[PDB]
């Protein structure tokens, strides 16, 4: 089990999306060996402030949406 | 009743006007009704673009990436289901350009 | 070692060019290299190569992996530069590109790869020619 | 002087590496080196009160979950307590710098969100945050537990003991929770 | 591991390299390579490389270059010096940027198709592309209209065409090339043309080599 688990944390707590109601949208600020400070645009799902820290098993994405 | 003056379309002299198929559904509609938006896209997403400038390669003009040119015709029947133009109120049906 | 064949010349700062034409249908995702002379094919992986489900023939995912599969096989091709030529089925239909577009140009830029210019050549035509479905066209 | 718990169990004996972690656990604070698990706390009152549960009490709450069986810690304080000292007799080691250990790996990085339109079942990729990374792995530690627990002269004590321990190696072969926590990963990363 | 995949004799081994090259006034530099399969007898090695054709952006002259990099210039191998493309002026263009760029609705647009002599025994076919330019500081609205009555655009067609017949009646297609690209006819037209209505954006929009000579 050999994965490229980046850390990142919450820049800024968007919004709340898929009519679930329970899902949230988050910006991340990076903090690993590979890049680092990338920004991306990721969707959670669970109890998160701002600050955080998530290990993101797939650097590669960022979907997004607002309205 | 009638609803509108224009019934949708801006026919005001001719008896006749090209027919043209919608974005959409590919139904055959009237120029001049048929609803119209030529927009200027972009071929990348926001925070996507940084990523092919970096790795871009020729020379930087300062020009980046073509915008793509889409040329937008859609018919009443989808236009309006595709979210373009919501059923407007009474007296607002006669507002041009909010 | 390893017997390359891109033309006997190197230099990291001698930049090689290669013309990727991508056809981003709703259906299929294509992404083609060939010289900029476009007479001769070396590398072609589409959606549908890397994934099971036909409805899955476009998709994002299938875009990364036959882009980053492209990358791989080019710098052993020698090529680190690649032109785009853009389309999607213009003929008659939607002019507007795929959607595994803008998945697979980012692939070959994340993957590495330079980019020369960059193209849109979807053939708009003059007139035009009875399209899809006919008079109300896909209806439901 | 530094109260150990259960009377002899350094909380400092333990430290949380990864910064995920940090503020989503207990071990770490003064308030939380508690002899006992037991506080009556007011936690689950705010909207994140939870976090400062000593993780233990924790444990011993996702524990006690059994309809008819269950409602009543004083008991679960027990069938904790022993597993610690059974998982100490194997590991020798602060079995809270095991428990700990075993929070962090039992809890799934990635999950699917069930959006479905007109019949059809879709899913996306989604990343699952620490506290409900946490809280996900307890319950899933315990979860197991009772599944051999069951008509068996196993005790919970010694199922939990046996559990902690797999669940902070990540075998995947010994660890009702962990095979969630790879599976869920996994069809996850297919969905996605 | 178990691989599921293994190099085992590369298709692109008996493959020819080459470099694009053409005079006419573009740089001596042997700008991007080509490629091709070896001889075999038959098949004669730089031979099937007659009728291949390039499309180019300019990037051809190391100066201004870079700027005006949206004139798609094709070329067509002409002739091979030993592992060297050689090649001659086939057809120049332009691109989706540009054409789609200049067009706004509430101006004319005008074209003008011309079949050109060349003394060199060259036939050429360039298409012009026009339009009309405001002149109020009234950014072109629904309430401005720079239109400019048909007569007057065929007046300029009419014009356009008939100077640039006898100024390839009097080049090289060395000269005319070098002239199409640059900013010379943009200037010229303009001059006949303020006389019947102030344009902008003026183009060469496109050139075919219709029919020529190998003398
Ligand atoms: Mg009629
Ligand atoms: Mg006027
Ligand atoms: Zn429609």
């Amino acid at each position: 089990n050999t994965e490229e688990t980046t850390k990142a944390r919450i820049m800024d707590v968007l919004g709340k999306t898929g009519s679930r109601g329970g899902i949230t949208q988050v910006r991340v600020v990076l903090i690993s060996g590979k890049e680092e400070g990338r920004q991306l645009i990721r969707n959670v799902k669970g109890a998160c402030r701002v600050g955080d820290v998530l290990e993101l098993m797939e650097c590669e994405r960022e979907a997004r949406r607002l309205r | 009743p009638v609803k509108r003056r224009n019934a949708g379309r801006s026919q005001k002299n001719r008896g006749h006007t090209r027919t043209v198929p919608c974005t959409n559904c590919g139904r055959q509609v009237a120029k001049d009704k048929a609803v119209k938006r030529y927009t200027v896209r972009d071929m990348v997403d926001p925070s996507s673009k940084r990523d092919i400038q970096q790795k871009l390669a020729f020379e930087n003009e300062k020009q980046g990436i073509p915008k793509l040119y889409v040329k937008l015709q859609y018919c009443i029947s989808c236009a309006i289901h595709s979210r373009v133009v919501r059923v407007r109120c009474a007296e607002d049906r006669r507002i041009r350009r909010p | 070692e390893v017997i390359s064949y891109g033309p006997p010349n190197v230099g990291a700062n001698e930049n090689v060019f290669g013309v990727c034409h991508i056809m981003a249908t709703w259906n299929d995702t294509f992404i083609h290299v060939t010289d900029l002379s476009g007479r001769e094919t070396l590398v072609r992986v589409t959606g549908g190569m890397k994934v099971k489900a036909d409805r899955e023939e476009s998709s994002p995912y299938a875009a990364m992996q036959a882009a980053i599969d492209v990358v791989n096989r080019c710098k052993e091709l020698k090529i680190n530069a690649l032109h785009i030529k853009l389309r999607a089925k213009g003929g008659v239909e939607t002019k507007q590109p795929g959607p595994g577009a803008q998945s697979a140009l980012r692939a070959l830029a994340r993957s590495g790869m330079k980019i020369g210019r960059i193209e849109d050549v979807t053939p708009i035509p003059t007139d035009s020619t009875r399209r899809e479905g006919g008079r109300r066209g896909r209806r439901l | 002087t530094q109260p150990k718990l259960f009377g002899k169990w350094n909380y400092d004996e333990v430290k949380i590496q990864d910064p995920c972690f940090q503020n989503y656990i207990a071990c770490t604070t003064t308030k939380s080196q508690v002899f006992v698990p037991h506080t009556a706390g007011r936690y689950q009152v705010k909207k994140f009160r939870k976090t400062q549960c000593p993780i233990v009490e924790r444990l011993i709450g996702t524990l006690m979950f059994h309809g008819r069986n269950a409602g009543k810690k004083a008991l679960c304080i027990k069938v904790v307590k022993n597993a610690f000292e059974i998982i100490h007799l194997v590991t020798g080691r602060n079995p809270l710098e095991v428990f700990v250990g075993a929070v962090q790996n039992a809890g799934p990085r990635e999950d699917s969100t069930r959006i479905g339109t007109a019949g059809v079942v879709r899913k996306q990729a989604v990343d699952v945050a620490p506290m409900r990374r946490v809280n996900l792995a307890i319950y899933f530690i315990i979860k197991g537990c009772r599944e051999s627990a069951f008509k068996s002269m196993r005790s919970i004590a010694e199922t939990l003991a046996d559990e902690i321990i797999n669940a902070e190696k990540n075998n995947t072969q010994s660890s009702w929770a962990i095979r969630k926590k790879d599976e869920i990963e996994k069809v996850a990363k297919g969905n996605r | 591991k178990k691989g599921a995949k293994k190099r085992t004799i590369d298709p692109l081994s008996r493959k020819e390299w080459y470099d694009f090259r053409a005079p006419i006034p573009f740089s001596s530099k042997s700008f991007g390579k080509t490629l091709v399969t070896k001889s075999s007898g038959n098949r004669i090695a730089s031979e099937e490389i007659k009728g291949r054709v390039v499309e180019s952006t300019l990037a051809d002259l190391k100066d201004n270059s870079n700027d005006k990099a949206w004139r798609k210039v094709k070329l067509v191998i002409d002739e091979v010096d030993g592992r060297n493309a050689k090649t001659s002026f086939y057809g120049l263009d332009i691109t989706r940027d540009r054409l789609c760029s200049m067009i706004r609705k509430w101006q004319t647009l005008i074209e003008a198709r011309v079949d050109c002599k060349t003394n060199d025994g060259y036939i050429i076919r360039v298409f012009t592309l026009a339009f009309t330019k405001k002149t109020s500081a009234g950014k072109q609205s629904s309430t401005s209209t720079c239109y400019a009555k048909s007569s007057q655009v065929r007046a300029i067609r009419r014009k356009i065409n008939t100077f640039i017949t006898n100024e390839a009646a009097k080049l090289g297609i060395a000269e005319f090339s070098k002239n199409l690209i640059g900013e010379d006819y943009t200037k010229k037209i303009e001059k006949e043309t303020k006389n019947i209505f102030p344009l902008q954006n003026i183009t060469i929009r496109k050139v075919k080599v219709l029919k020529r000579p190998k003398l």
